[PDB]
């Protein structure tokens, strides 16, 4: 058994982290007070769940997680919330004043003052690990902490643990729920600096999740709670293989080897189905064929973009619930002769498939209906570069006038880092065009 | 379609179906970056305090 | 008030579409880079499809289908037709074609040569034509065909030349048929009821392929190289009413029976083939597009598809009617303003 | 990221300031004696931003009151909520400033500034985490204008990394006390351009016009003008005072609102204008708040473009309708929003409405049309300065003409800078 440490940085990373651990506890039968009746080996074990939960002599099951935010508002919700008893105070780290949506403020100014305290709390967790495999880092692109502090944290993690894998769950910015006009700057700055330090990153566009919540959950104006409960379902299906018995994606290294043939091109598209509202009493259960077909619908993707006009490098299907290999191969047969699924020449056309018999757990009283089967597809498609193009365009519009640049320079950042980050993204866009476009 | 690497346990199954064959900065360098930014912050503030002093 | 932007200055079709929208009193034109638009009239090259449909509170629409280039690129059209089970073999309306690659800056040839040899020692006409997306060679010898593709340095297609075209009388003159097709956001396929024949002003020859004025029916070429241009009809352009009369008088049939039935069938086959790949039915933005289909008619009254144009111009006489049609069918359908249709619906 | 320290200086500054505190005290359920008597926890969650906790669990405004004579402050102290202010926080002289910037900034003011700074320091040092300061004052007199800007300079020197925020009342010949107002205003704008992060431009000409040809007041008094200012201030500080995730602290607001450091002068607006019975619909709030008639700076937004806009909707209403209407206002007037700052309009919603209203909306715009205001002042300044009229009042206090020339040059540069970005295109 190899342990995984989750790190939650800034408001988005913390609130999402809080939704995931809630869900993890429901899935493993852990109660708010930390106890697990199902667990028999008291005070320790080598079970699959132990990858995410350590144990105390008193039989408390404790998340291998640290929460970091530059202001205490959000993390204090955790300390006093439903799962207060789950975490230890050492895990929750708060600062005095936040990064004010300024990458440079979070990275340079405030980052410098708190980074050693953070790395040390992480070390305490690493020290209880017999065989740590690496880190899962949750954060927004757009916030000053989420963007600036995370990239410093990632740089230092590569130093203190150079062998370990690092995976990201990043919230890509959408104006519909956005809190700052400079988010594009923060996104490109953080992506540039983080790039070489992340083995695999799952981007979730708030726009996609927002719209899914509106059209499928009939939520008129989604809140962060609605968004986060949906995000945590997707996150759980992605991490479920590290927490449960199985043979696909059982260690963090597997994500890279299965999904990322070229190191920079490490942003797989997540697609999820089915999302059904818990308010619809009569609903007909979707089949393996149908939920699988839904994986090739832009309306269900974590980022809106069109894979028909890109090429695939890898594809993974993660099913939870009443699914057998026969139904999957049948679904894939029909779908293939019906849809535009072009793989790059230097990769095999195929799917790695995982099935977990426990159907998705939903939060009691949440917006999500319980369903008997669900799937999350992780596909590495060049079509996701559409999200980089949008982002880079917005950056260009503002940067051409040097709008808001002084806020960054004023925090000790050099202006050239803007052009440096933007050059890196331009190369990135070019790399995607090379692997995915003919002429 | 060929199904391979089929693995079964009580929790579930995994396998692979093929449809067609194919055809870092040191600790020192980072602290230097943080320190150089802090120095620029110190310099900008000293200029402000100089201006105010005049 | 609906808003829109303009990003192709050379489009005569949309230059008129814009002026129509302004005239409505319910459409306002914006600056090129203002993303706050309902309607984009895009550029022909490298249109930023990835930037469409991410503007909260705006339904957005563009006048191009992403992916339609597969149909509108000569090399691509041949590949699409050979490899698509829907078309491919058992397509009898596209001339035998091959994609040939120059030896300078997969690949065909040889396979082409094998078919060529068949008619060589087969007592059959082996006149072929080389072309790509001025710059066309009509020859009956394979040797001087390839020995022309490499001199140009661009992907080319060599297809069978139609040696037995239907010739208009008097004049013994070739021609081609242009049809305009509008595909709306719902993927309804609309054939404009008015077509045009682009005629040659020179009698058709069979031994002089050097004189490419009675062999190439391009209106651009005809004015430049023909003494009699405009002699038989204005601008070397015959419209459907006249052509129909001709067919009745000369051949005892109608345009609809002898030709249009086939034209409709071909348009449907091509567009339904590519539909799954380009449909914007469940996309975050929607598109429509106007296509230019060009056909040849042989002497047996068999219709052959020659090429599909993705950014077609129109015929002066017709600009007005068609453009209003685009507005009514393609644009006002999505953004309704506060018949006797000019289109025929090819029912997908 | 928490406590704000409020300073109010001079007659205008103290009169609007008293009203401000009167209004927010009511909204937060705090009585003239500083005792909380509300019926919600939303009104205490961020109460510490503007109030200190005292003995007996009562609330004291983190407010410092300043003047060079004692009159207006005596009136404040004997006012309705006069008892709520910390007695040690009244700092005043006896000489007055005679509507003279030089007196407030260089002579009479210099004498008193250190005692004000002592009070500022005592309030700061009590702060868990001071975010910054907000100053209320006019630019047309002597104390608020001259001493006010002197204080800002000294505060920056001592707290150079805190946000400095002002509500600055601009003078109007329509509502004038003396002919030297343009001199005092121009000298102050020079200071404000360099030393504040956010300045809310409250134009007495706008407040007058609104009272006259919207509220139908034949003869507006300073009281009527201040009713509008009270409401605007309560409105613009809402996101600071109640739970929310958008522009919830001074620095975050500044990062979202200010794309270039000198261009930090905001045009406020609100709806509905009151001096009732039927609540406004969300679409009405939106139409009205963006109407030039609802603006507190006398500049026509149609004469320029918005760099950035912040809006705040108050009351119980549909967040969906709010988003829709706000999107509608931008989509149907996209010409007036610069296209090179994408998504430059942000919106917050707070459940708690203001006194006497079911629904309201407050607008804060960074528009290049604000150049009209500075141009108006510049013109009045030059009309007198070309003939050195009334200059002796200033040279008598040791100032020389060169300082006027420099303040005038700097304000005209400010105008030309706005024109640049008004003309700028993607
Ligand atoms: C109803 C409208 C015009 C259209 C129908 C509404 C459209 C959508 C939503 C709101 C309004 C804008 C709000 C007020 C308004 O237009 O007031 C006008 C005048 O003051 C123009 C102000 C403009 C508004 C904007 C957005 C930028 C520049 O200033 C003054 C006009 O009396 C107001 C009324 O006519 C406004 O624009
Ligand atoms: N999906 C989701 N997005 C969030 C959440 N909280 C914030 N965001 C998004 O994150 C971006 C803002 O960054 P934050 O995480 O709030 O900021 P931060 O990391 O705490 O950094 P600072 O506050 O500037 O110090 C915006 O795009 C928000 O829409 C959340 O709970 N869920
Ligand atoms: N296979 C064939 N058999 C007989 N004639 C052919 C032919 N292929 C092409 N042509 C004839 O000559 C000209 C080539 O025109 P083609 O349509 O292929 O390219 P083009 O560059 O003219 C664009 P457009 O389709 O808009 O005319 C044909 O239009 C028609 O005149
Ligand atoms: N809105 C408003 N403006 C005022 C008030 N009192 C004075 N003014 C304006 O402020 C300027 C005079 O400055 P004032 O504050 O009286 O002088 P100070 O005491 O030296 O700061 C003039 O432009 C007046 O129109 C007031 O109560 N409300
Ligand atoms: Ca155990
Ligand atoms: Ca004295
Ligand atoms: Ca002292
Ligand atoms: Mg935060
Ligand atoms: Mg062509
Ligand atoms: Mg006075």
């Amino acid at each position: 058994m190899r342990e995984c440490i989750s790190i939650h940085v800034g408001q988005a990373g913390v609130q999402i982290g809080n939704a995931c651990w809630e869900l993890y506890c429901l899935e493993h039968g852990i109660q708010p007070d930390g106890q697990m009746p199902s667990d028999k080996t008291i005070g320790g074990g080598d079970d699959s769940f132990n990858t995410f939960f350590s144990e105390t002599g008193a039989g408390k099951h404790v998340p291998r997680a640290v929460f970091v935010d530059l202001e205490p508002t959000v993390i204090d919700e955790v300390r006093t919330g439903t799962y207060r008893q789950l975490f230890h105070p050492e895990q929750l780290i708060t600062g005095k004043e936040d990064a004010a949506n300024n990458y440079a403020r979070g990275h340079y100014t405030i980052g410098k003052e708190i980074i050693d305290l953070v790395l040390d709390r992480i070390r305490k967790l690493a020290d209880q690990c017999t065989g740590l495999q690496g880190f899962l880092v949750f954060h927004s692109f757009g916030g000053g902490t989420g963007s600036g502090f995370t990239s410093l944290l990632m740089e230092r993690l590569s130093v203190d643990y150079g062998k370990k894998s690092k995976l990201e769950f990043s919230i890509y910015p959408a104006p519909q729920v956005s809190t700052a006009v400079v988010e594009p700057y923060n996104s490109i700055l953080t992506t540039h600096t983080t790039l070489e330090h992340s083995d695999c990153a799952f981007m979730v566009d708030n726009e996609a999740i927002y719209d899914i919540c509106r059209r499928n959950l009939d939520i008129e104006r989604p809140t962060y709670t609605n968004l986060n409960r949906l995000i945590s379902q997707i996150v759980s299906s992605i991490t479920a293989s590290l927490r449960f018995d199985g043979a696909l994606n059982v260690d963090l290294t597997e994500f890279q080897t299965n999904l990322v043939p070229y190191p920079r091109i490490h942003f797989p598209l997540a697609t999820y189905a089915p999302v059904i509202s818990a308010e619809k009493a009569y609903h007909e259960q979707l089949s393996v064929a149908e939920i699988t077909n839904a994986c090739f619908e832009p309306a269900n993707q974590m980022v809106k973009c069109d894979p028909r006009h890109g090429k695939y490098m890898a594809c993974c299907l993660l099913y939870r619930g009443d699914v057998v290999p026969k139904d999957v191969n049948a679904a894939i047969a029909t779908i293939k002769t019906k849809r535009s699924i072009q793989f790059v020449d230097w990769c095999p056309t195929g799917f790695k498939v995982g099935i977990n018999y426990q159907p998705p757990t939903v939060v009691p009283g949440g917006d999500l209906a319980k369903v008997q089967r669900a799937v999350c597809m992780l596909s590495n498609t060049t079509a996701i570069a559409e999200a980089w193009a949008r982002l880079d365009h917005k950056f260009d519009l503002m940067y051409a006038k040097r709008a808001f640049v002084h806020w960054y320079v004023g925090e000790g950042m050099e202006e050239g880092e803007f052009s440096e980050a933007r050059e890196d993204m331009a190369a990135l866009e070019k790399d995607y065009e090379e692997v995915g476009v003919d002429s | 379609m060929e199904v391979i690497e089929l693995n079964k346990c009580t929790s579930g199954q995994s396998f692979e179906v093929i449809l067609k064959p194919p055809s870092d900065p040191s600790l020192e360098e980072i602290q230097k970056k943080l320190e150089a930014a802090e120095e620029r912050r110190k310099y900008q503030e000293a200029e402000l305090l100089k201006h105010l002093a005049e | 008030m609906y808003t829109f932007v303009v990003r192709d200055e050379n489009s005569s079709v949309y230059a008129e579409v814009s002026r129509l929208l302004l005239a409505t009193g319910q459409w306002k034109r914006l600056r090129k880079d203002n993303p706050r638009f309902n309607l984009m009239l895009g550029e022909r090259n490298r249109l930023p499809f990835g930037r469409l449909g991410h503007e909260p509170g705006l339904v957005q629409l563009v006048n191009y289908y992403r992916g339609a280039d597969k149909l509108c690129r000569k090399a691509s059209l041949v590949k699409l037709i050979k490899t698509s089970p829907e078309l491919s073999e058992s397509c009898t309306w596209f001339p035998e074609s091959y994609v040939i690659y120059p030896t300078n800056l997969t690949d065909e040839r040889e396979v082409f040569l094998a078919a060529y040899n068949r008619r060589r020692e087969g007592r059959e006409g082996n006149v072929w034509i080389a072309k790509s997306s001025e710059g066309i060679l009509i020859s009956s010898e394979a040797s001087e065909l390839l020995d022309f593709i490499d001199e140009q340095g661009q992907v080319h297609v060599i297809q069978k030349y139609l040696e037995k075209p239907l010739l208009l009388e008097p004049g013994h003159r070739k021609f081609d048929i242009r049809s305009w097709v509008l595909v709306d956001h719902l993927y309804n396929i609309y054939l404009y009821r008015e077509g045009v024949l682009r005629t040659s002003s020179e009698p058709y020859n069979s031994a002089n392929f050097q004189d490419k004025t009675c062999h190439l029916t391009n209106h651009c070429i005809q004015k430049e190289y023909s003494k009699n241009y405009g002699r038989y009809e204005e601008g070397n352009e015959m419209f459907f009413e006249e052509f129909n009369q001709y067919l009745m008088d000369a051949l005892n049939t109608t345009l609809e029976n002898s030709i249009l039935l086939q034209i409709k069938h071909i348009i449907r086959s091509c567009l339904m083939c590519i539909e799954p790949a380009i449909s914007t039915k469940h996309l975050h933005y929607q598109s429509f597009q106007l296509f230019g289909f060009d056909f040849m008619v042989d002497e047996e009254l068999k219709v052959w598809l020659i090429e599909v144009n993705g950014a077609p111009a129109c015929a002066q006489k017709l600009y007005a009617e068609l453009c209003q049609g685009i507005v009514d069918v393609a644009i006002s359908s999505v953004f309704p303003l506060a018949p006797t249709s000019i289109f025929i619906k090819l029912h997908h | 990221m928490r406590e704000i320290v409020h300073i109010q200086a001079g007659q205008c500054g103290n009169q609007i300031g008293a009203k401000f505190w009167e209004v927010i005290s009511d909204e937060h359920g705090i009585d003239p004696t500083g005792s909380y008597h509300g019926d919600s926890d939303l009104q205490l969650e961020r109460i510490n931003v503007y109030y200190n906790e005292a003995t007996g669990n009562k609330y004291v405004p983190r407010a410092i009151l300043v003047d060079l004579e004692p009159g207006t402050m005596d009136s404040v102290r004997s006012g309705p909520f006069g008892q709520i202010f910390r007695p040690d926080n009244f700092v005043f002289g006896q000489s007055g400033a005679g509507n003279n910037w030089a007196k407030g900034h260089y002579t009479e003011g210099a004498e008193l500034v250190d005692s004000v700074l002592d009070v500022v320091r005592k309030e700061s040092e009590s702060c868990d985490c001071l975010q910054g300061f907000q100053l209320t004052h006019s630019l047309g007199g002597g104390t608020g204008s001259g001493m006010g800007t002197l204080l800002i300079s000294k505060i920056r020197e001592e707290y150079p990394d805190r946000i400095m925020n002002t509500f600055s009342v601009m003078p109007s010949p329509k509502v004038s006390d003396t002919v030297v107002e343009p001199y005092n205003a121009t000298l102050s704008v020079h200071q404000l351009v360099e030393n504040t992060d956010e300045t809310y431009c409250i134009d007495n000409e706008a407040l007058y016009d609104i009272c006259f040809r919207t509220l139908k007041l034949t003869t507006p008094t300073y009281g009527d003008l201040n009713h509008l200012v009270s409401a605007t201030m309560s409105g613009v500080t809402t996101c600071l005072r109640f739970p929310g995730q958008l522009n919830a602290d001074l620095r975050k607001l500044a990062v979202n609102m200010v794309p270039f450091p000198r261009l930090h002068f905001f045009m406020p607006g609100f709806a509905p204008l009151t001096s009732q019975y039927r609540a406004l619909t969300v679409p009405e709030l939106t139409q009205q708040m963006f109407d030039s008639k609802n603006m507190m700076a006398a500049c026509d937004p149609r004469h320029g473009r918005y760099l950035t806009v912040a809006a705040i909707f108050r009351g119980r209403m549909s967040m969906k309708e709010v988003d829709e209407q706000m999107l509608n206002v931008q989509n149907k007037n996209s010409s007036y929003f610069v296209e090179w700052i994408p998504n430059n309009v942000k919106t917050a919603v707070c459940d708690i409405p203001p006194r006497g209203l079911k629904m309201s909306a407050t607008f804060i715009g960074n528009s290049t049309a604000i150049q009209e205001l500075f141009k108006r002042i510049s013109e009045q300044f030059t009309a007198m300065f070309r003939r050195k009229a009334f200059l002796h009042w200033y040279t008598g206090e040791g100032m020389d003409e060169m300082e006027f020339t420099e303040a005038e040059s700097n304000m005209n540069d400010l105008v030309s800078e706005y024109q640049q970005y008004q003309d700028a295109t993607a």
